[PDB]
This record gives C-alpha cells, sequence and structure tokens, in this order.
C-alpha cells in the first residue's frame, strides 16, 4: 500500500534503464515476499518430536518448506514467468471481480489464504492459472525433450572409444583422450586437495 | 498385462511380429531402447531381440 | 559505467519527426510548412547565438523536423548538447539547428536537420532512386545514430560476484567485494573498445560472438560453459559437456 | 422508451441472515431452469423445425443452363441451350421408422432396436418441388415448361435421442424404462451403426466482427458477414496491408475464389469513383488536422499508386461498367474465351447483371443484400479499414484470440446445418441436374410431357443417392462438425461429454491451453486433461453457464430505429459523426445508426431488459467505453449465466453530498449531519432461497422480478462482480467499490470439478486431476445396462453417497465407496503411490 | 446563389443525341429494367430520399467520366502516350496545335464537386437532378462553341462520342434480352442466384513442428500413462 | 494528398527546381503553395498519447468497472473520484462525473 501511495503522489521514480511500470512491478514483487519469521507461528503450532508433516519435510523424505508454508500459513504471490497476473480481462482488469486499474495486491495474484483456511473464488482462479502452467509444461517436457534428444544422439552416436582411449568418428579424432582423463564417469570420487 | 511367445503372427512385408496385444503380436523395442542397449554395450542382446526374435535373416551378396 | 554503457539511439529520444521539403531561410520571406511556420521564431535566436554555425551554400530542399520526448531526456539524463554533438560528429553532410533546452512544460524542444547537396551525391550505386528516396534513407540513418552506449546492448546492470586471488603471503582468498557489469545483449568488440572494461576478461554468453572474435578453442570452452548453465545443479559430469 | 417498473428501496432489503449455503439455492434454480444439456435438445429441435426447412426452401434455388447437344431435326438445330430451374417448396422430417420385413406399412423404430441391430436412428425427409425448363432457340424464341412434383421421400436424417423427433418423447419415464432406455438420462446423442455419438460444442469466432491479427503482409483484418440467422450463408473478407504499401480486399464465399482486389476498386464498382470520397469513407473527414488522420491519409495515398499486376488494366479506370466487366471475366468460370462475346451487346449485359447480383449478396451481406445498400456497405467497409489502420498505428492492440468476448459456441443444430448444406448440394442437387441433362440429351425438349419431367426427377434420386444423404450425415457425425463417440464410463462422464467445448506455432499452442481471464463463470477453470497433447484443449461449461439461442433481431431493430435517441444511418454524415462526436450503434454487428450518448442508451435499454417486456432478457448489451460504441447481440452461440443484480443508493448519496456542501459553504457547523451512508445490496432474500427449495420460485421468476439477469462474456466487461455474498456484505457501505452484480462462488466450477470436497483447500492442479479421475471411476455406468451390448464397460455393484458430499451429487449419481483409510506406514508396501488393501 | 432545375437542357441534349429524354433522366436507374421500358420511361424509380442512395454515386460517376476524358483532350500534349479515345481525334494535328487546346477550350468543372456534396447531404432529390443537368450543360457548352474555326469540329465530335459512351456504358447495366448462352464457351452458364455450382468448402468453413506432438519420442501408445504428471 | 479539381483523383507528387508539382493521370498539373510541403511523418508512443485515451477519459466516471478513490472533488465537492492509470509511466488521472479532471484537463 505504501508503494501505491507513492505511485498516486508521483513519488515513484525509476532508475536509468527501467520504465515506471517495470520499477513499480519490481517494487511490488519484492514487497510481497514472505519474511523468514513466517515460520515462527508455524513452528509454534507444531511439535517437531511428534508432527508427521514436519518430520517428512525436515528429514528430507518428502516436501519442502514452501509446501508447509502454503498449507499452514499462506500461499502469497502467484508468479508466472517471474511476473504478477497480467491484466488480460479487458484493458486493465485481471478478472471480472476486480475494477479497472485496481491497485490492491489481491487483484494481481496475491493469495492471502493458506490451503487449510481455503481460497476464495478469485484466489482459486489465480491458483488455477499457475497450476495450468505445470500441466502444460509437463506435456511439453516430453515432446520438446524428444526433439532435442533425437538430434543430439544422431550427431554424437558415432563417437566411440578406440584402442588408444581416443574418441573418433571411424578414423577422425573427436578427442585425443576421452574426457581428457581417460576415465569412466562411474569410477570417480570427489576428493579434496 | 501382456506376454506372448517366441512365435506368432508376423507382418507379410517386414517379417516382424504384429503390433500389440490386439493383433496377438509382439511388443516394440523402439528406437530409444536400442540407444540404451548400445550405450550399455549389450550387442548380443540386440542380436537376440532385433534379429533372432524380430526378423533376422540371411542375405547373400556376390 | 553501467549506465554509461547503454545503447540510446536518437530514435528513442523522439516523439515525432516530419520530413519537410524546405531549404534554408535566412530571412522571414521564404516559404515553410504552415503548422511549423512558428519555428522561424527560435531560428533567429539560433543565428544570434551561433555566429560560427552559419548555414552553408549547399543546403538542399530537404528538412527533417524532430520533436524530442522530454520525459526520456530526463529519465535517461541526456542533455540536448550531447544529442547535437553526437549528430554533428556522425553526420557531416547535414545542417542542424535546435531550440533552447527550456525547463517549462508545454514548450517543446525542436531538432531541425537540413540536408546538404553532398548527401545527394553519395547514392550513385542505385541510380533508380530519386531525392525523396535518398532523403528518407538519410532520415533512417539519422534516427539510428548512437547517442550513448555501445551498440547491441539494451540494459547494463551492476552485479556483485566473488573471485579468488593470491595474497603476498601466498594464501588464496575469495574476494566478495567485486562489482561487475552484466549487460543485456552481446557485442564483444564494442565492449573491447571501451577503456572502462577489462578486454582480456570479457565473458559473453554468445557462442557465435566468441567464435568470431576469439577462435574455435575459446568457442569450445564457450559451448561447455553455456550447456553447464542450462543444466543447472543436477547437471551431468563434465566429460559429457566435453 | 423509459423503463416503467420501480422497485422498493434497497435500504429496506433484509439479507443479513443469508448464509453461503442459502446461496446454493440460486445455483439450484439456475441448473433447474437450463437443465444440464437442454441447449442440445433445443438446438436440434430448432434445426428440425426451422433450420432445415429454411435452408432447403431459400438457399437451394437451382438455375443453370446447359448447351443442347441434340442436332437431329430442324428444331434441334435451332435449339441452342436449355435452362433448368427448380426450387423445393415443402420440407418435412418425421420420426425414425423401420420396415419389419412383413411387406406392410412402416412401423416405429425404437432406439434400443437401432442400438442392437446396428441400425440408424434416422427419420424420413419428405420434399416437394416445382421445376421450370426453358429452351432457347437461335432466332431468340424460348419455350417454357413447368411441372409440380408431389411430396416424396429423398433420404433420412439422423435424429437426436430425446429430441422432438425421437420416439422417447411421447413416452413416460416408466415406458422409457420398459423399452430398454435409461429412464434417467436426458439424451442428446445420435445412434449410428449401433454406436452412440456426441456432436460436440465447437468454438468459433464471433461473426459480423473484425478480427485483426498480425502475420508479405504486415497486418490482417478478417471479417465474416452473415445476413442474419444461424443457418444463413456467411461471406468472409480479408483486408491485408502488405509490405509493398498496398491494401487488398479478398472476398471468400461460395462464388468468388481467393482473389485479392485493390481496396479502392470495390468502392468504384459501386459508383464511388472519386478518390476524395473513397478516402473520406476511411478517415470520416478530409478536413481534419488530427495526427491520426495524417497517418491514415499517408498510408491510403501510397496504396492507391501501387501497381497490381492482376488488376492493372482497370486500375486507372473511372468507369464502373468496365471494372464490373473486368471482374466478371475473372470470377465467371464459364468465360474461357475472352472477346468472343464482347461483340454481343446482350452477353455483356448478362455478365454485368450476373456480377452485380453476386456482389450485392456476397460483399457484407449482413448490411443488406439489395442495390440500395451499396453506399451503406461502403461506409461500413471504410469503418473496417479505419479500425485495421488503428492497430497498424499501434494505437490499439490486435484481437485477443483467447478471449470469449469474441467467441461463439455452436452445437449440433448449427454444425449439422453446415454439414447438411455441403451434402444436400452434392447428393440431391447434383443427381437431379445430371438426370435432367440425360433427359434432354435422349429426348427432344418440345416432346417432353409433364409426366416425363416428374419421372426424370424421381428416377434420378435412386438408391445410389438416397443412401448418400443419410450415409454422409452419418460419416460427418462419426468422423468429426467436431464429434466424439459416447463413452459410458459413468453418468458423470456422459453429462461431462455433452457439456464439452472443443476447438477446431509454439507460442500460440501454449497460449490456447491456458485458462483465460474471461473463463470464470462460463468455462470451468479446473477441468482439462492432465497429461498429453490434449492438456487444456477440451473445455467444460461451468455449472450455471448456458448456450443462448437466436432471438428476435427484427423486433429489437425496429425499436432502435423507432427510438428518438438514435439517428438513422441514412440521416447522418461521416462528418456529422466525427465533428458532433456521435456513437455508432450495432445490432448483431450491423451498424444501424448513431446516438449522442452511448452510456445513456446502454443503461436505458439495460433497464428495459429488466422488465423483460420490451427488450428480451437474453439480449447482450455491450458499451465499448474506449470508442463509444453500443453493441446489441441476439445471435445463437453465446454463453450466458445468471447473476444477481446489486442495487445501491448512489443517487441519494450524491444528493446528500451536495446538501452537505451547500451547508458547509454557508458557514454551518453541522454540515456533516446532512451526509447519508452508502448502501449496496442484492434483493435476494432468505425467503427467496426457501421458496426456491419449495418449488414455488424459479429462475424465470427471479429474472422477471429484476433480481437476477443473464450476462455474456462480452457484456461481462461492463460488470464489476462481488465474488460472494460475504464480499458484498464486507463492502455494504463502501462507496469506492460499487458492484454491479454479486456472484455465487460455486458457479466458476463445472460439474466434475464440484465432486471434489473442499476443493479450494486442495492444490488447484489436483482438482484438475479429479475432473479426469472422477470421469474414469467405476459405478453404475448406465441404468439400462442389461439391455445393452457394450464394449469394455464396467458395472460396479455397490456405490455410496459420500459422507461429505457436494452439490454435484444432486445431479449425478455418486461413484465410489466410503472406505476407511489409515494414513500410516505399514511395512513399506504403500510407498510411491502404492496402497495396502484389506483382502476382506 | 439560388440554383434551380432546368428541364430544357435535358430536352435539348436528348434532341441532339436523337434519343428519348427519359434515357437521360434514368442515368443510374437502368439496372434491372429493359431498355425499352427505360426509353419509354416506364417503371422509373421515385426520386431519392436517402443521402446513401447509390443513384447519387452513379450519376456523379458519369459526370467525372466526362470530366476526366474531357481534360485528357485538353492536356493531350502532356501525355507521353495519349489514350485511345483521344489519339484518333487529334491524329490530323501538328504539335503546335496539339500542345494547344488548353487556352482555347473552356473549363467546365466550375463549381460541380462542391455543389454536389452540399446537395447530397442536404436534399438527395436535388443532387440527382443537379448532376444530370450539369452533365447536359457540360455537353451543350462543348457543342455550341463556335470560335476558333479549327477547333469547332474537333471538340464537337468528342462531345458526341463521350456522352454516348457514358449512356452506352450505363445501358450495359440494364436487363439483357436474347442471346446465345454458349458464346462464352464452356458448355454451361450459371446465373447469379444459382446454388448448384456453389463452392462446397465455403459451407463447412468459418468464412513447423508441433510442440506438443510426441513425434521423436518412441513410446508405445498403451504406455502413455507413464507420462502422467502425478 | 492532393485532390484533382476535375476528376477528384489522388495526384502524384514530383519535385522540380525547388517546387512540388502534382500530376494527375488526366493531365492536370498543379503547384502546391504551403500545405503540401510534408513528404512523410511518424509519431512515436502512439499507444500512450493523450489523443488515444480522450474518449476513455471522458467516459471514465460513468464506467462502473473503474477504480474509485476516497478523495473529495474540488469542483462539485463529491467525496469520491475515479482513478485511472495510463501508459508505461503509470500516469494517474483522477476524474469526476461533473467534469473535473486532475492534470487540469
Ligand atoms: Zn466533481
Amino acid at each position: 500500500e505504501e508503494i501505491n501511495n507513492r505511485l498516486l503522489h508521483g513519488d515513484i521514480m525509476p532508475p536509468i534503464g527501467l520504465t515506471t511500470h517495470d520499477f513499480y512491478e519490481k517494487l511490488q514483487l519484492n514487497a510481497l515476499k514472505f519474511p523468514d519469521r513466517i515460520l515462527k507461528p508455524i513452528m509454534n503450532s507444531i511439535n517437531p518430536e511428534t508432527n508427521g508433516l514436519f518430520q517428512m519435510v525436515a528429514t528430507g523424505a518428502k516436501g519442502s518448506n514452501p509446501n508447509m508454508i502454503h498449507i499452514m500459513a499462506g500461499i502469497g504471490q502467484i508468479e508466472i514467468n517471474t511476473q504478477r497476473i497480467q491484466p488480460q480481462f479487458s484493458f486493465g482488469r485481471t478478472l471480472v471481480y476486480y475494477p479497472r486499474f485496481a491497485l490492491e495486491a489481491q487483484a494481481y495474484g496475491f493469495i492471502c489464504n493458506s490451503y487449510i483456511a481455503g481460497l476464495t473464488s478469485p484466489e482459486f482462479i489465480f491458483g488455477e492459472m499457475n497450476g495450468r502452467f505445470d500441466l502444460i509444461n509437463k506435456a511439453l517436457s516430453t515432446s520438446s525433450t524428444g526433439y532435442a534428444n533425437r538430434k543430439a544422439i544422431f550427431g554424437l552416436q558415432s563417437c566411440i572409444v578406440d584402442y588408444y582411449r581416443r574418441v573418433s568418428i571411424d578414423t577422425r579424432l573427436v578427442q585425443q583422450l576421452y574426457g581428457e582423463d581417460g576415465l569412466d564417469a562411474r569410477q570417480l570420487e570427489t576428493v579434496r586437495f | 498385462r501382456y506376454a506372448v511367445a517366441s512365435y506368432g503372427p508376423t507382418d507379410a512385408l517386414t517379417g516382424q511380429p504384429l503390433d500389440g496385444k490386439r493383433s496377438h503380436g509382439g511388443l516394440r523395442l523402439g528406437e530409444m531402447e536400442h540407444w540404451v542397449l548400445t550405450a550399455q554395450g549389450a550387442m548380443q542382446t540386440i542380436i537376440e531381440k532385433s534379429h533372432d526374435d524380430s526378423d533376422g535373416c540371411i542375405s547373400y551378396i556376390c | 559505467i553501467a549506465n554509461s554503457i547503454e545503447l540510446i539511439t536518437f530514435e528513442r529520444l523522439i516523439l515525432q519527426w516530419h520530413l519537410l521539403y524546405e531549404t534554408y531561410s535566412s530571412t522571414k520571406k521564404n516559404v515553410m510548412y504552415p503548422d511549423f511556420a512558428s519555428d522561424v521564431e527560435w531560428m533567429t535566436d539560433f543565428l544570434e547565438n551561433h555566429p560560427l554555425l552559419q548555414p552553408p551554400e549547399d543546403i538542399a530542399n530537404w528538412c527533417i523536423r524532430l520533436e524530442l520526448n522530454k520525459t526520456t531526456m530526463i529519465l535517461k539524463s541526456i542533455s540536448l548538447e550531447s544529442i547535437i554533438n553526437s549528430l554533428r560528429a556522425k553526420h557531416p553532410n547535414t545542417y542542424i539547428m535546435h531550440s533552447v533546452e527550456n525547463t517549462a512544460s508545454g514548450i517543446p524542444i525542436i531538432i531541425r536537420i537540413y540536408l546538404r547537396e553532398s548527401a545527394f551525391r553519395r547514392s550513385t550505386n542505385t541510380r533508380m532512386a530519386t531525392d525523396e528516396k535518398i532523403a528518407v534513407n538519410v532520415v533512417d540513418k539519422l534516427l539510428n545514430s548512437t547517442i550513448r552506449g555501445i551498440p547491441g546492448i539494451k540494459n547494463a546492470n551492476v552485479v556483485k560476484l566473488m573471485r579468488h586471488r593470491v595474497d603476498a603471503q601466498g594464501k588464496l582468498v575469495r574476494l566478495d567485494n567485486i562489482y561487475a557489469i552484466k549487460t543485456n545483449g552481446t557485442n564483444i568488440f564494442g565492449a573491447m573498445l571501451d577503456d572502462n572494461i577489462d578486454p582480456y576478461t570479457i565473458v559473453s554468453s554468445s557462442i557465435g560472438d566468441t567464435m568470431e572474435l576469439y577462435g574455435i578453442e575459446a568457442a569450445r570452452q564457450k559451448i561447455i560453459s553455456e550447456i553447464r548453465t542450462v543444466m543447472g545443479d543436477k547437471g551431468p559430469n563434465h566429460r559429457h559437456l566435453l | 422508451l423509459r423503463p416503467q417498473i420501480t422497485y422498493g428501496p434497497i435500504e429496506t432489503v433484509d439479507n443479513e441472515e443469508l448464509t453461503e449455503a442459502d446461496m446454493l439455492s440460486f445455483i439450484s434454480a439456475a441448473v433447474n431452469s437450463t437443465g444440464l444439456i437442454g441447449y442440445n435438445i433445443k438446438s436440434f429441435d430448432d434445426l428440425m423445425d426451422n433450420g432445415i426447412p429454411q435452408i432447403v426452401k431459400q438457399m437451394f434455388n437451382v438455375d443453370i443452363t446447359y448447351k443442347d447437344q441434340r442436332d437431329h431435326t430442324e428444331i434441334d438445330k435451332l435449339r441452342e441451350s436449355v435452362q433448368i430451374q427448380f426450387n423445393f417448396t415443402d420440407v418435412n422430417i418425421e420420426r425414425p421408422q423401420h420396415r419389419n420385413y412383413s411387406q406392410g406399412n412402416k412401423i416405429n423404430l425404437l432406439p434400443n432396436k437401432a442400438r442392437l441391430c446396428g441400425l440408424s436412428y434416422s427419420g424420413p425427409v419428405n420434399l416437394a418441388a416445382e421445376v421450370i425448363l426453358t429452351a432457347h432457340y437461335s432466332n431468340g424464341r424460348q419455350e417454357v415448361k413447368r411441372a409440380s412434383i408431389p411430396p416424396f421421400q429423398v433420404s433420412t436424417f439422423p435424429i437426436m435421442r430425446g429430441s422432438n423427433r425421437c420416439h422417447t418423447h411421447h413416452l413416460s419415464k416408466t415406458a422409457k424404462k420398459e423399452i430398454g432406455e435409461d429412464p434417467n438420462e436426458p439424451g442428446g446423442y445420435f445412434i449410428a451403426r449401433g454406436g452412440e455419438w456426441v456432436v460436440d460444442l465447437l468454438e468459433n469466432i464471433r461473426f459480423n466482427t473484425l478480427h485483426i491479427h498480425y502475420h508479405n503482409e504486415i497486418i490482417r483484418g478478417e471479417f465474416i458477414s452473415q445476413p442474419g440467422g444461424a443457418f444463413e450463408n456467411s461471406s468472409q473478407i480479408i483486408i491485408r496491408y502488405m509490405t509493398t504499401g498496398a491494401i487488398t480486399i479478398e472476398i471468400n464465399s461460395t462464388k468468388f475464389s481467393k482473389l485479392r482486389i485493390p481496396w479502392y476498386l470495390i468502392f468504384r464498382m459501386f459508383g464511388m469513383t472519386g478518390d476524395d470520397s473513397i478516402i473520406e469513407q476511411v478517415v470520416f473527414d478530409l478536413e481534419s488536422n488530427s495526427l491520426v488522420n495524417t497517418f491514415m491519409i499517408e498510408i491510403l495515398e501510397k496504396s492507391i499508386h501501387v501497381l497490381d499486376p492482376i488488376f492493372q488494366p482497370v486500375q486507372h479506370e473511372l468507369n464502373r461498367e468496365k471494372i464490373i466487366q473486368f471482374l466478371s471475366e475473372k470470377v465467371s468460370k464459364f468465360v474461357s474465351n475472352p472477346s468472343a462475346y464482347k461483340s454481343d451487346e446482350n452477353a455483356v449485359q448478362y455478365l454485368n447483371e450476373r456480377q452485380l447480383t453476386i456482389l450485392d449478396k456476397i460483399l457484407l451481406p449482413h448490411m443488406g443484400q439489395t442495390a440500395d445498400t451499396r453506399v451503406r456497405k461502403l461506409r461500413f467497409l471504410g469503418l473496417l479499414i479505419h479500425k485495421i489502420l488503428l492497430v497498424i498505428m499501434n494505437v490499439f492492440p490486435p484481437t485477443d484470440r483467447d478471449s470469449y468476448r469474441t467467441k461463439r459456441v455452436h452445437g449440433s443444430g448449427v454444425s449439422l446445418a453446415k454439414a447438411f448444406k455441403a451434402i444436400f448440394n452434392t447428393s440431391v442437387i447434383a443427381p437431379i441436374i445430371n438426370g435432367f441433362k440425360e433427359l434432354l440429351k435422349q429426348t427432344a425438349f418440345e416432346e417432353l410431357t409433364q409426366r416425363n419431367i416428374i419421372e426424370a426427377f424421381s428416377a434420378a434420386l435412386s438408391k445410389n443417392t438416397a443412401s448418400d444423404l443419410n450415409r454422409s450425415m452419418e460419416q460427418s457425425i462419426i468422423s468429426g462438425v467436431s464429434t466424439q463417440s459416447l463413452e459410458r464410463k459413468n453418468l458423470l462422464n456422459t453429462i461431462s461429454a455433452l457439456r464439452t467445448v472443443n476447438t477446431h506455432q509454439t507460442e500460440r499452442a501454449d497460449m490456447m491451453r491456458r485458462v483465460h481471464a474471461s473463463y470464470p463463470g462460463y468455462i470451468c477453470v479446473a477441468q482439462s486433461a492432465d497429461t498429453g497433447e490434449k492438456v487444456g484443449m477440451s473445455k467444460q461449461l461451468a455449472i450455471t453457464a448456458n448456450v443462448c439461442t437466436a432471438g428476435e433481431v427484427l423486433s429489437l431493430k425496429q425499436r432502435l430505429l423507432s427510438d428518438p435517441a438514435i439517428q438513422q444511418l441514412a440521416d447522418v454524415s461521416n462528418k456529422d459523426i466525427v465533428r458532433k462526436g456521435l456513437a455508432r450503434v450495432f445490432i448483431n454487428g450491423e451498424w444501424i445508426g448513431c446516438c449522442t450518448n452511448a452510456f445513456e442508451l446502454a443503461q436505458r435499454y439495460r433497464m428495459l431488459r429488466r422488465e423483460g417486456k420490451v427488450v428480451h432478457p437474453h439480449t447482450t448489451i455491450y458499451w465499448d467505453s474506449m470508442v463509444d460504441e453500443v453493441e446489441f447481440w441476439l445471435d445463437v452461440g453465446r454463453l450466458t449465466r445468471p447473476l444477481l443484480i446489486v442495487d445501491n443508493n448512489i443517487e441519494k448519496y450524491n444528493q446528500a453530498c451536495y446538501k452537505a456542501a451547500e451547508a458547509r459553504k454557508k458557514g454551518d457547523k453541522d454540515w456533516e449531519k446532512h451526509k447519508i451512508p452508502f448502501i449496496q445490496n442484492t434483493r435476494f432474500t432468505p425467503q427467496m432461497a426457501k421458496d426456491i427449495l419449495a418449488g414455488t420460485l424459479t429462475l424465470e421468476d427471479l429474472v422477471a422480478q429484476g433480481i437476477c439477469e443473464f450476462i455474456t462474456p462480452e457484456e461481462a466487461e461492463n460488470c464489476l462482480v462481488a465474488f460472494s455474498i460475504i464480499e458484498l456484505r464486507k463492502h455494504k457501505h463502501d462507496v469506492t467499490r460499487r458492484f454491479t452484480h454479486v456472484d455465487v462462488p460455486q458457479a466458476i466450477l463445472g460439474l466434475a470439478a464440484l465432486v471434489s470436497p473442499y476443493a479450494n483447500c486442495t492444490q488447484p492442479a489436483r482438482v484438475t486431476y479429479e475432473t479426469n479421475q472422477g470421469r474414469q471411476t467405476g459405478g453404475w455406468y448406465c441404468f439400462s445396462w442389461p439391455y445393452r451390448v457394450d464394449m469394455n464397460r464396467f458395472f460396479q455393484f455397490y456405490n455410496e453417497m459420500p459422507l461429505v458430499k457436494t452439490i454435484a451429487h444432486n445431479y449425478v449419481i455418486p461413484n465410489g465407496l466410503n472406505t476407511i483409510v489409515a494414513y500410516m506406514i505399514y511395512g513399506g508396501y504403500n510407498q510411491e503411490d502404492s496402497v495396502i488393501v484389506s483382502q476382506s | 446563389e439560388p440554383w434551380t432545375f432546368d428541364y430544357g437542357k435535358i430536352i435539348k441534349t436528348a434532341k441532339i443525341l436523337d434519343i428519348s429524354p427519359a434515357v437521360i433522366e434514368a442515368i443510374g436507374a437502368m439496372e434491372g429494367r429493359s431498355y425499352a421500358d427505360i426509353r419509354e420511361g416506364q417503371g422509373a424509380p421515385p426520386p431519392p430520399t436517402s443521402m446513401d442512395d447509390p443513384r447519387l454515386m452513379a450519376v456523379d460517376s458519369a459526370v467525372r467520366i466526362f470530366l476526366y476524358n474531357y481534360n485528357c483532350l485538353r492536356h493531350v500534349s502532356t501525355f507521353n502516350k495519349p489514350p485511345i479515345h483521344v489519339e484518333r481525334l487529334v491524329k490530323h494535328l501538328s504539335y503546335e496545335e496539339k500542345e494547344d487546346l488548353e487556352k482555347v477550350l473552356p473549363n467546365v468543372v466550375n463549381e460541380y464537386h462542391t455543389t454536389f456534396k452540399h446537395l447530397r447531404v442536404t436534399d438527395p432529390a436535388s443532387a440527382l437532378l443537379y448532376s444530370i443537368e450539369f452533365l447536359c450543360i457540360s455537353f451543350l457548352t462543348l457543342y455550341e462553341i463556335k470560335e476558333p474555326s479549327w477547333v469547332v469540329n474537333i471538340v464537337r465530335e468528342f462531345a458526341l462520342t463521350e456522352l454516348n459512351t457514358i449512356i452506352q456504358s450505363e445501358k450495359l447495366l440494364s436487363k439483357p434480352g436474347a442471346f446465345n448462352f454458349m458464346i462464352f464457351g464452356e458448355d454451361f452458364v450459371c446465373s447469379g442466384e444459382d446454388s448448384s455450382m456453389d463452392d462446397i468448402s465455403a459451407y463447412s468453413s468459418p468464412g513447423l513442428d508441433d510442440p506438443f506432438s510426441i513425434e521423436d519420442v518412441d513410446i508405445s501408445l498403451d504406455v502413455l500413462d507413464n507420462l502422467a504428471p502425478q | 494528398m492532393k485532390i484533382c479539381k476535375a476528376c477528384s483523383s489522388c495526384m502524384v507528387r514530383t519535385y522540380v527546381d525547388g517546387n512540388i508539382i502534382f500530376r494527375c493521370s488526366c493531365g492536370e498539373s498543379v503547384q502546391g503553395d504551403s500545405q503540401n510541403l510534408l513528404v512523410s511523418s511518424k509519431v512515436y508512443h502512439t499507444g500512450e498519447m493523450e489523443d488515444k485515451y480522450k474518449i476513455f477519459i471522458k467516459n471514465a466516471p460513468f464506467d462502473p468497472t473503474n477504480c474509485q478513490i476516497k478523495k473529495d472533488c474540488p469542483n462539485c465537492h463529491l467525496d469520491y473520484l475515479t482513478q485511472i492509470c495510463i501508459g508505461s509511466q503509470k500516469i494517474i488521472i483522477l476524474v469526476c462525473r461533473c467534469g473535473y479532471m486532475s492534470n487540469r484537463g
């Protein structure tokens, strides 16, 4: 809100290389991040000796800290391509639920509620916008990888180790020694000098 | 689930098993499977599957 | 230095430009465009303030009138003389006049470039081009003139990075108080020509730029570095990048 | 016209006892009014009763001429060509029938017999016709023979199950249950070759609107014009701005063929040959000093002097007859010998009339189809070029390809009409014309009797082509008109399949799969495929969303033209529009007039829609505040949902502010007492919620009482909606957030996404997973399963209502069991998506 | 200045062309009518009431056809290749006389375009008559010119050829009579209202690697659940 | 452009000896005096200028989808205003139904 008051009074001045729109978005994205102390209320509610959700996360079995924060404290800002929700509903409106040129952070994907508390209808729509990207990119992680995998293999499959530990294409050197050390990648150990 | 045999219906053109459980044919060891078997150096497995089990034959060249 | 290295073309300081078929009028009796006839008022001040900047004899019947975006001149901190001097240095076959760099809103700053006869002697290899097509091309090359920064780079930030160094006692220490310039866009040769940049330690992310200027062995190290960046933290062994 | 009804003051509405569970009664009423798939039956019944008869009686008039190849007598030598002219006068479609193989009369064919025997649930089509044959002779004499043909059956048309022509429409639920039909299913599918097929809803762009897209062309502006009605023929024009500086208008239709014309030639062909007025149609004023006009004029001037190698001979021609004659040579496929007819002063007159008749009906047919609208069409064509050049200037952005403000959803009625047109011509019109050609070849024209004409018409439609109409309709229904086989995984799948919206570059392929900001309330934000190429490709209707039918466009058009606030198009000059700042008014895309105050007109007709007596409740009223345009939409294919209207006291609040100011300026120290508080509320009360559940209050009564109204995605851009009744109460006295409507939160989800309990407490991507898993769940897949022979169908014996159920279980049977589940580690056999089941 | 419609100019002009005056009055209105009806004046549509009536454009189109072709005669020397309608007229002339015809011929476009715009917006009935009377007045000026002698028979022939061509081209937009339909030469002729030879693809119509296709992924179609995001 | 006085066509521009001559396809030639000395033009930032949003700013107080702000109108003394934000510089304009416009418009 303080950034919005500076915007309304014309007190926001971008640095060289940024427009006022970009600097304002940079200020809003940085201002809407959860602090480290968000875990004080979370860890005050839980018993680490007995809480199974915390033990699965803390030991590394499953889950992360942002998963517990999302469930228990709040989801925060929805970011798509490192940006807030773009006004896509008729020139300055993000949804039919918010006015045009709305200034509040909720209008641009800031989810204030957690999953335990439940999301309102606009928060669920912004959550579905972010979650649809995961489904789209998972489908693309198969097809787009296959295109790059098949072209990489056909360009490299003729590289074969010969009796000098060199890598060549039927006679023609690609490497004077494989990996420049002549070793197998399965036979390495990290050692400090 | 599917398991077939060492024998069954084959394609008249390629001589390879028919496709899938519906045709009572075989299963595909595709292009990526041969990449993995080649990366492992398992060439006798490739002869067993791609030649002895798919459509391997004898060719005569002058 | 990062703000010094930022490509500002003359085109991006312009609100609008008008191509006028006019010659030079030392007096108030020659013909001008009606909408811009009032420009002659600050022309007389320009003559009375530039005794050695007099209009030559070979001025053509071609004028390009320019309207500067005062917000961009303020946000980018670009003076009027920096624009004028940059244009006069790069375009010797033109005559340039301008109004005052006034501080009052609603009074615009006008750039007027009169072409010279030598501008219409150059284009001979394409004999099927009239003066209108030549003058338009001159307008295009005037707009693309570099006012500040090196060509090819949009933004130049300032980043903090850590590097190692050997002390006088032989100890290797990681120094964290080092500031770099990570740019947006690649021009190894342009960054190389700058005296504020170390030329021996230019790290471009472009393989083609590295290949052209440095060679195939440096481009080999560049392919290794750029695949590593994409791979991330679970990236493969180094011998697969090799 | 002033609105009449005045409602009671909003200050006295008592809603504070409304719970969010009471607001589910509004969704109940909405679903009861629209049904779940009722639009499908309505659309097919509209096709049966109104669409096909209109198409056959109006869009299939045949008028052709064939050379006489009979040269055996003196009259045969004199006769040069024969003109075959006919049209159909009566069209009827009956209920499906079957022979029974008793050499007796036809009997009724029930859907289960069609399913078992692999038959087609198709009803007979009966047609009547009038034939006129005219033979022409060398001297210039002609002979005309007319015949009238009694009704005959041409073929059979597929019948939607549960529709008017379905036999399960005159039966009761018990009788439906006893003939092997699922007594609880609504229907909405076709039975072809023993299979069940769903003709799916198809996304199409909105007709009579300009869709401007960037691409040697720099920009493109498309415009599909339909002369009014879902079943009319459409004609698309593409206005291209090329890199060469040219502007070309290409007209694609049933007659022209992908031919690009310089834009100013279209104006010249209609008598507008002066350049200073052709430019005036685009810039609206030659005497304007605006910088937008300078950009427009500079581009238009360059485009005139660009050499088109195809239209060069008539490029400088100021004689419209020579331009019409030139284009008639290009688009007439039978003119293969130029200059052979130019010596004939009657063949040139034939070509000019043939061209003008085509041009009047094919270029912007929605603005008119006669000669008197030529200048009117040119005013509209200059408006389209004006809009396209505004995007070129980067004043305005191109069209959003994903938004539903400019999209339409077309069901079986529309889709089967387009398939019918291309099949009726191929397998009815063609055999009849060819049969008449052979009748004339093997017999003299003057010998022919009326019995010979009737016989040649009926004989030409043999079993070769009678099967063709039905089989081609079956192929269109099966091949996919985007269709899909009906998969009876469970009852939820069947309903979800009938509410599916389908569609016909890497950056474009990702963008069309995202959820768009226009979806909430119309397209379910959760339901999509979670894996594969179909992620985000099929869309689901939200629970309260419906598909609109075409309204009475003529009734509203006559009222807008009888309205003193609207100046008719033939009474305002292009100068008068721009110098007086008038606002263009459109109805279904047709520019009909101008008004001085666009906001006042839209608000006055929105109030007339609340009574519903003068303006139909299903009328879209859009006010483009960016350009001051009022758009009325009544066409088929709009998505609508009911929204509860929010009223306020902003008029009294403003007056109290004025009275406080008038007291403050007079030195009064108690000026603050004159300000009243702001109040905004909905008129929906807890008693209305109780009356809905008692069955004594419907959605139509709520609409008729001005409590709710229907909103379209294009009208939704004039709406500020409170997402729930809790948000409305939080802002009851907030004058800075004045909602136009209040939403019921569950309306943003479809039927399969509402199965998930506490779905807003789950990660939203997992709700998408459940929309898929809930449709693949075992259960009572059909209530008539013992009468069916299906493939790969599972009937789960025991099903339970969830202990925590949702509103979705009021409309679909639940599928599953209330299993006791322990959330524990037990031996490691439940890891990585594994589960331990009780063997008992 | 107060303008009025004079019908004697139309009678005078029709007398010179030896045609019925109803043909002059029906410029722009001959579409859909037999030439005999137009000649007799039968079926004449009423005066325009709308400023968007295509008849106003049609008659204004004819006026500028006359004025465009008349100025081509005035500036015949200016053309590098004078048009076909002028080359035969001034073929028998020397260069001095061909560069002439500017200072001897009258300018007959005095105040037309301004007056047509005013009348088209104000009263479309008067605009239709103004443009017909202007066309007849323009013909009479180029007819009753008597000095000098060397130009009298060369501008008078053009006034006949141009005005007849305007009326002939408008006649070509009328209803045809009887003719052989096979003169075009393709064994068939379709009318403008025929639907038998309509484009079939124009009904089922509104009017490079696939990023999501598994084309280079060699995976079985019965195993595609291995790609589920879970 | 230049419009021919007889055929009302768009005349072609040519340059000769410091003069602009308009030549039409009908043979008519004219000389421009002052208003024809504009060969070409271009304006920048077209999607953010004042003339782009004139109708929108005029209609802003009546559109019920616009953001409102709790501020007194200095003219009619209404206690709320309509706040709009245009351009990439995020220019804020407060408008009122009476006709008041911050930025003095
Ligand atoms: Zn005010």
